[PDB]
């Protein structure tokens, strides 16, 4: 058990995200996302309370140290599972998600792939804001909660792959990045989008925090 | 401290030679020198050498009997720049803003130099002084947002050494050998690192098989040779104990030939006698850990994957078949076993 989520709200309504883990030293990034059906998830809440700076409609952001919180606005289009996203700073690599709320009321990528046996796939993301960038890949299996894997932060060239893949993963002028398997094994079937983030000081920064704001998307693979 | 035997893992051409050509055994440590495979890339550094060594330069700024803290940073502009400040007597109450006093990183909250309450706390815009002893003094910053925390790394060229599945060791620009051997990992601001034996931190992917540098990262040193320097005297002179022995009677022992054995892993030579005609061969030692692991069936000497075959009974490095088929080792057959079969020979020509 990772974080903590209601398995689904109904209904203003609000869920929840106990868990929220500051590190050793004092810094806290929950980043909530909402996820519609086939669709790639946006972002609606970075640092605790901040809206996404571009275009924002429902405006909840809330956080109690150990609880991080979420308050619709409207009470029917909202309707879609949502996830919470922080840091962690001691012995884990990257970011975690929830498991799922069913509320109840650019980029490419490589494109749709097959595998037979446990071979290698192997994923493009084409695209500069030139400010500090970490490009990254996530994984959601068949209809359960988002898993991210493995990070890049392309100008020191330098590469944080997560515990669960190690080894087996590796990712790396053209606005492009990529992403490989060593071994597909069946229970990494799944769907993989590309995101990354952009920003200056450390007040919002920590290197793989959760703002994954440039999102691809598209990456269907299936292992035989 | 040494292991308590070292089996070889790949054995080669024998050759003959006589005794006048015998060496001891280099017994010294080797570093990891299979990873030959040298394959350049980019890889971060902090950019000051050590974990320990790193620091957001600072000041001080007094007060009046407590200081103010806009002034106190607006005070450390004009120090640097505008100059509009530049008996016993009494307390004349007023202001000042020293400097040229810095501060250090401690790798768990950040904020140590002679401070006289030992450390302080965060220096975000959360709390924008950070107070030190009595009142009159306050504040200790270089820039008043965190421009250190996160902005002290570099990137660099070098050569990633490896094997084929698991990763090695550095070479640095200057060249050099930083090894991740018996490392642990640090995560700082978000990158996984590893900090080394050496205060030396790096941002290396989780390699294959690391742990956490503990809280035991302070003062770099907490646990931090010597005692085996002297083993080494003491053993490599048995060697040439034995060694005199067999150059002045001319006459081998297979008790004599085990104090040859290079006594830890790595690139020597491994030797034997059949009958009368001494012989040596290359091979790259393997550390023992218990006798179980080598003798498992009668007459068996496990030699990477297989089982070695008897020469007249005798194996390697004085290891003979002996009454039965009991594969003895000199070293092992010292286990308060009497055993007396290994004790003569000559050499010629």
């Amino acid at each position: 058990s990772a974080l903590t989520q209601p398995r689904s709200v109904s209904g203003s309504v609000t869920i929840s995200c106990t868990g929220t883990s500051s590190d050793i030293g004092g810094y806290n990034f929950v980043s909530w996302y909402q996820q519609h059906p086939g669709k790639a998830p946006k972002l609606m809440i970075y640092d605790a309370t901040k809206r996404p700076s571009g275009v924002p409609d429902r405006f909840s952001g809330s956080k109690s140290g150990n609880t991080a919180s979420l308050t619709i606005s409207g009470l029917a289009e909202d309707e879609a599972d949502y996830y919470c996203c922080s840091y962690a700073g001691d012995y884990t690599p990257g970011v975690v998600f929830g498991g799922g709320t069913k509320l109840t009321v650019q980029l490419v990528q490589s494109g749709a792939e097959v595998k037979k046996p446990g071979s290698s796939v192997k994923v493009s993301c084409k695209a500069g804001t030139f400010n500090r960038y970490t490009v990254n890949w996530v994984r959601q299996a068949p209809g359960q909660g988002l898993e991210w894997m493995g990070g890049i932060i392309p100008i020191f060239g330098t590469a944080n792959y997560a515990q669960r893949f190690q080894g087996r993963l590796t990712i790396t002028s053209t606005s492009t990045a990529y992403m490989e398997l060593s071994s597909l094994r069946s229970d990494d079937t799944a769907v993989y989008f590309c995101a990354r983030e952009n920003l200056d000081n450390s007040g919002t920064y920590y290197y793989f925090s959760g703002w994954f704001d440039p999102w691809g998307q598209g990456t269907l693979v299936t292992v035989s | 401290k040494f292991p308590i035997y070292t089996i070889p893992d790949e054995l080669g051409p024998w050759s003959p030679i006589d005794i006048h050509h015998l060496s001891c055994p280099n017994n010294l440590v080797v570093e990891d020198e299979g990873c030959t495979n040298l394959s350049e890339f980019s890889y971060m550094e902090l950019k000051v050498g050590y974990i320990s060594a790193i620091k957001v330069n600072g000041f001080t700024c007094t007060g009046v009997v407590r200081p103010t803290p806009d002034a106190c940073r607006a005070a450390y502009n004009w120090k640097m720049a505008d100059p509009r400040y530049e008996r016993t007597t009494k307390e004349s109450l007023i202001i000042i803003s020293p400097s040229v006093t810095d501060l250090d990183p401690y790798d768990k909250s950040l904020h140590s130099r002679v401070f006289p309450g030992g450390k302080c706390s965060g220096i975000t815009v959360s709390s924008t002084y950070c107070s030190t002893n009595h009142d009159y003094t306050i504040w200790m910053p270089e820039n008043p947002r965190p421009r250190t925390p996160c902005d002290i790394f570099t990137n660099s060229r070098g050569k990633r050494a490896s094997n084929g599945n698991k990763t090695c060791g550095f070479v640095d620009e200057r060249g050099l050998y930083k090894s991740l051997k018996g490392a642990c990992r640090l995560k700082l601001c978000g990158v996984l690192g590893l900090r080394l034996m050496d205060g030396t931190w790096v941002a290396m992917q989780t390699s294959d098989e690391t742990k956490w540098c503990p809280p035991d990262q302070l003062v770099n040193l907490h646990d931090f040779e010597h005692l085996v320097v002297e083993e080494l005297v003491k053993k490599r002179e048995e060697c040439l104990d034995a060694l005199e022995s067999i150059m002045t009677t001319k006459s081998v022992s297979f008790r004599r030939l085990s104090h040859l054995r290079k006594l830890v892993p790595g690139f020597g030579k491994a030797y034997t006698i059949f009958n009368k005609t001494l012989m040596e061969a290359d091979a790259h030692y393997k550390s023992v850990r218990t006798w179980n692991e080598i003798i498992p069936s009668k007459g068996c000497l496990k030699v990477g994957g297989r089982c070695h075959p008897h020469v007249n009974g005798v194996f390697f490095n004085g290891i003979i078949l002996g009454p039965d088929d009991h594969v003895l080792i000199p070293e092992m057959q010292s286990s308060l076993l009497q055993q007396h079969m290994e004790l003569l020979k000559s050499s010629v020509i």
